[PDB]
């Protein structure tokens, strides 16, 4: 059972992104949910159309607002899920700064403190670890 | 006692009815009444307000100000109730605030703070309530 | 009877009258009087005997409302007994089948703490024990317990009564409606049974359970009472870099300043905080957490920084928000602060792109390229990017538009040396359309430095230097300035030599050049032309001429320490200057002694008479900010009586109307015409009512400003710094020695102190002390001080003039 509330979904693989009633996107892996992104209004996922390389939301208006979906967070988290902490890793050099962190924090809630370590930038985290 | 006085001031510069649940705040009522309820309590339209080391809760109601005062506290909620609820019981006894009906009707007034606010704690009240005390 | 203290012979008349009525109004009128404070006790018996017994609930709500706000003191109708008329009928008015009476006899009753009552109050709970209100039950709780606080913390209150004693407190908990008069001292197993209570709860009764009894393992269980517990313990469970997202502390904080631009500013505060945690450099103060709303994924629909630009801002929301948000732009990105302002300064600075951002009136234009520009010489890649917007704010075209343009972009070209060679060309081109100093100044700057750049010259500079506007300062400026860099690089009928000979007739000298400069007369008298004149060794060429001096930046000059710097954005800095940050003979002697940390004003009274002084009486009074901790009270002036007598005192007050003198000393004695005399005891001063206060260096320069402070005059005894005689000396009569105003070297260091007090007299009171004390061959007049005094009227200047001399006295009875 997903902590944000699914507003409206979408699967895309066997992961679910959905919004949330909080505005956010998350995506529900393993029965984790992770939040993808930040959605700065009230946002419906229209569909994901591979031509554009991109999710389609639309506000109020029956017009067009466009989201890509940030896959190499969402497969290094899924990985993670999986129990591949090493697969996520492969992902990392992908994975910027701060998010590095974050994608060693979701490894860490896993499990494998370690390969964590190895993937966060942030000195303080592998220091903790 | 946490509530020291419960008071409806006129900002004539003198507190027009007032209790004192236990003989502490007699002639000192008057004073902290008179100065700070005259300034909306020092207040800028906000019901808390503290001013020389004592909070003020207060409402304008004319020239006139109901007012609470604590200078300790226990709960956010519960200051504001008991004022609340003396401001369904005052415009009972004297028809909104004013100076002149307030001081004719300070047996009334004075009555139920006593039965509002014991012994600083904050009791409730309500308007049949009233009526037996003063049958 | 709003307040009227000589009434209470109309009262008595009034209270008895074979009227109810009357009756009540009498009762209702003595208690207003008593709650304002004024005279009660000669009706009371009058008061006592209509009310009594009755069941009839007016006249005893009154009388029970006069007991507990003066019953000890008045005794006429009363006097003292164990059931005494406040208690004996008022068993009946306990035991009435009408609950309310009952009820509020026994709430006044157990109220006091009174020990003539303790008896009578014990059964009261039987009033309340049955309970036919919510009211009831918790009267009855708060009653227990204040029997419990009235000398009776053992068995007298404690077990039931029939239901309560101190058991009521128990039977809430699983009672309908709860209240727990419990705080502090009373049974375990009610505290106990609160808890069960927290899920049986009655709303009002669980803010009473909570104070005693809080955090709960729970989320909540329900209603305002347990979660307002609720963030409290939260907070706890995740303290770590402020709350971040506030709570439910939200819902009270808007009200927190309700007065009305404040609260956004505050929000946004926390809005940019909560972004993210940045580097946190000069004003690069970003808090909170580090990832919660990122910053800047490029896949983000419709990002983050759609909220970062409103922080940008000239006002674009109003000012106090303006202010709050200029900084927090800075504060959430930047490098430090210099290149988030670079951003906003390019916005705010004048140019011909907008003329919504660009205006007539120089300082602010002026101002803003100054700004733009300090971010360059804080970091480098600022550099790059203000030039090219310097001659965009050029571009305007106004006289004084270019002005103000040139005049930064000079300072820039000191420190930013053969960097900028490429402005020259754009510089000189508004130049030539021209009412003012400040274009003349400037383009002869960068024109004259930039010469190796260019080759223009005698064509730009000769059309204004025939022309006319306003030149003082253009001398100054176009003095140090035309020669400059390469000593023949340049031609178009005037090559760089023809720009020596102008830079020297233009400085002071006279040669047809340029067709004769617009003045030559320089700007303020120190300044003169002869030492460019002198100098130029090698003719504009960078060596050890102008051209170096020019190709060079005066002392250090980095950051935004204001060392060709500005500090932020223009507009945000006015409102931080402005943030000052302010923080019967008689006869006496007299000493004043200390023991033990008491201070007393000892005071012997002398009859040396043997005539009779009886009726002696002795007072200290309470002048104006003078006051008595308590008179001297011996009875004593008596024939040929020596006494010794304390009278205690204090120098902070609030003013009386009597005299204002030295210390008033009061003894009376026999004599009906001058029953009281007034006698002296040793000195006290005017300077007491003065009161001290503080100023830093931003409120005494605004005070300096703000009123004339030009009255001196020079004090002896001066001689010694500010520390020694003239803090101690400035300290009675209320003055303190707090920030400097002294630029000290080897010639200089007359040591100042700035002053501050805040007179209760309708004034402050500002000082500046300044010591002579020889630090140069010829002193003024060498040690002694010369203090520059000054109150908002002067008033009090005088005070401090004088009192900074000597002080001291002493006796030795």
């Amino acid at each position: 059972e997903i902590q944000e509330i699914v507003k409206t979904g979408l699967w895309v693989g066997d992961c679910f992104i959905y919004t949330s009633s909080v505005n956010r996107l998350n995506y529900y892996v393993g029965g984790e949910i992770v939040t993808i992104a930040h959605l700065d209004r009230t946002m419906y996922l229209l569909g994901y159309i591979p031509k554009d390389n991109r999710l389609y939301l639309g506000d109020k208006e029956l017009n067009i607002v466009s989201y890509s979906l940030l896959v190499s967070v969402l497969e290094y988290q899924t990985a993670v899920m999986r129990r591949d902490f090493s697969m996520a890793d492969k992902v990392l050099p992908t994975i910027p700064k701060e998010q590095r962190t974050r994608v060693a924090h979701f490894l860490e809630k896993q499990g494998f403190k370690q390969q964590a370590l190895t993937v966060s930038t942030d000195p303080e985290h592998r220091f903790e670890l | 006692m946490v509530l020291l006085a419960a008071a409806v001031c006129t900002k004539a510069g003198k507190a027009i009815v007032s209790r004192q649940f236990v003989e502490m705040t007699r002639t000192r009522i008057e004073g902290l009444l008179a100065a700070f309820p005259k300034l909306m309590n020092t207040g800028k339209q906000h019901t808390f307000v503290e001013t020389e080391s004592v909070r003020y809760v207060y409402q304008p109601m004319e020239k006139l100000y109901m007012v609470l005062i604590t200078t300790k506290n226990s709960n956010i909620l519960e200051d504001l109730e008991t004022l609340r609820l003396f401001s369904r019981v005052i415009p009972e006894y004297c028809r909104a605030l004013e100076e002149n009906e307030i001081s004719e009707h300070c047996f009334d007034l004075i009555f139920a703070f006593d039965e509002i606010v014991a012994l600083g704690y904050r009791e409730n009240v309500n308007l049949a309530q009233i009526r037996t005390f003063t049958e | 009877m709003d307040s009227e203290p000589p009434s209470e012979i109309s009262l008595k008349n009034d209270l008895e009258k074979g009227d109810v009525k009357s009756k009540t109004e009498a009762l209702k009128k003595v208690i207003i009087m008593i709650l304002n404070g004024e005279k009660l006790p000669g009706l009371l018996m009058t008061i006592i005997r209509f009310v009594l017994p009755l069941q009839d609930h007016t006249i005893k709500k009154l009388l029970l409302v006069f007991w507990e706000i003066v019953p000890k003191t008045t005794p006429d109708g009363r006097l003292l007994h164990e059931m005494i008329l406040v208690c004996d009928a008022y068993r009946k008015d306990l035991q009435h089948p009408n609950e309310f009476i009952r009820g509020s006899t026994l709430r006044f009753l157990c109220k006091l703490k009174e020990a003539e009552l303790l008896e009578p109050l014990m059964p009261a709970i039987r009033a309340c024990l049955e309970h036919r209100h919510s009211y009831v039950r918790r009267n009855a709780v708060l009653a227990i317990y204040t029997i419990y606080r009235n000398f009776e913390h053992l068995i007298p209150d404690a077990p039931e009564l029939i239901h309560d004693f101190l058991v009521n407190e128990k039977d809430a908990s699983c009672k309908r409606n709860a209240f727990m008069m419990l705080i502090h001292a009373d049974q375990d197993r009610a505290l106990d049974y609160l808890s069960t209570c927290i899920d049986q709860v009655q709303t009002f009764g669980d803010i009473l359970q909570l104070v005693i009894v809080e955090l709960i393992y729970k989320v909540c269980h329900a209603n305002p009472s347990e979660r307002a517990r609720f963030i409290r313990c939260i907070y706890n469970l995740l303290q770590s870099s402020s709350p971040a997202v506030k709570y439910e502390a939200a819902g009270t904080l808007v009200t927190l300043s309700s007065a009305p631009t404040a609260i956004k500013a505050a929000a946004q505060c926390y809005i940019d905080l909560i972004i993210k945690e940045s580097d946190n450099n000069v004003k690069l103060i970003v808090l909170d957490r580090l990832v919660e709303l990122k910053e800047h994924p490029a896949h983000e629909r419709v990002l983050q920084d759609l909220v970062m630009d409103i922080l940008r801002v000239l006002s674009t929301p109003d000012l106090e928000v303006r202010k709050k948000t200029l900084q927090l732009a800075l504060d959430l990105v930047s490098s430090r602060n210099v290149e988030e302002l670079v951003i906003v300064l390019k916005k705010e600075v004048i140019k011909t792109n907008n003329v919504s951002e660009h205006e007539d009136t120089d300082k602010y234009r002026q101002l803003l390229v100054r700004t733009l520009h300090s971010c360059s010489v804080r970091f480098p890649d600022m550099a790059a990017n203000v030039i090219p917007v310097l001659m965009e704010f050029l571009s305007d075209s106004n006289e004084a538009a270019a002005a103000d343009v040139l005049e930064f972009v000079r300072e820039a070209i000191q420190r930013f040396d053969n960097l900028r060679m490429l402005i020259v060309e754009k510089m000189l081109e508004v130049f030539h359309a021209i009412k003012s100093v400040k274009i003349y100044r400037g383009a002869l700057w960068i024109l004259g430095e930039y010469c190796s750049t260019k080759e223009d010259i005698q064509s730009v500079m000769t059309e204004v230097r025939r022309s006319l506007g306003e030149i003082p300062i253009v001398e100054s400026e176009i003095k140090k300035e035309a020669g400059e860099l390469k000593p023949e690089e340049e031609i178009t009928v005037g090559p760089v030599q023809k720009l020596v000979t102008e830079m020297g007739t233009y400085a002071t000298q006279s040669a047809l050049s340029s067709s004769r400069p617009t003045k030559k007369e320089e700007d303020r008298p120190p300044l003169r032309g002869f030492l460019l004149d002198g100098d130029f060794f090698v003719a504009a060429s960078l060596a050890t001429t102008l051209t170096k001096i020019a190709l060079r930046y005066v002392a250090l000059v980095q950051e935004k320490k204001k060392q060709n710097s500005f500090v932020a954005e223009a507009m945000l800095l006015m409102a931080t200057i402005l943030h000052l940050g302010k923080s019967d003979p008689v006869y006496a002697e007299a000493y004043v002694h200390v023991n033990q940390y008491d201070i007393v004003l000892d005071v012997l009274v002398v009859n040396q008479t043997s005539d009779t002084l009886q009726n002696c009486t002795l007072e200290l009074a309470t002048l104006g900010d003078l006051k008595l901790v308590e008179k001297p009270s011996p009875l004593t002036l008596a024939p040929h009586d020596f006494a010794n007598i304390k009278a205690n005192v204090k120098v902070a007050s609030t003013e009386n109307g009597i005299i204002f003198g030295n210390i008033v000393y009061d003894v009376s004695g026999a004599a009906s015409d001058r029953n009281c005399v007034v006698l002296s005891d040793i000195h006290i001063d005017i300077m007491d009512y003065i009161q001290p206060a503080t100023c830093t260096d931003a409120e005494f320069r605004q005070m300096w400003a703000e009123f004339e402070w030009e009255n001196k005059v020079t004090v002896n005894t001066n001689m010694t710094d500010l520390n020694d005689y003239l803090q101690h000396i400035l300290k009675s009569t209320n003055m303190k020695c707090l920030t400097p105003e002294k630029a000290l070297s080897g010639y200089c260091g007359f040591m100042a102190a700035n002053l501050y007090a805040r007179s209760i007299f309708g004034e402050d009171a500002l000082a500046n002390v300044s010591i002579e004390k020889p630090v140069h061959q010829g002193p003024d007049a060498a040690v002694t001080g010369h203090i520059r005094i000054r109150a908002k009227s002067q008033g009090m200047a005088l005070s401090l003039g004088d009192k900074i001399n000597l002080s001291q006295k002493k006796t030795s009875l």
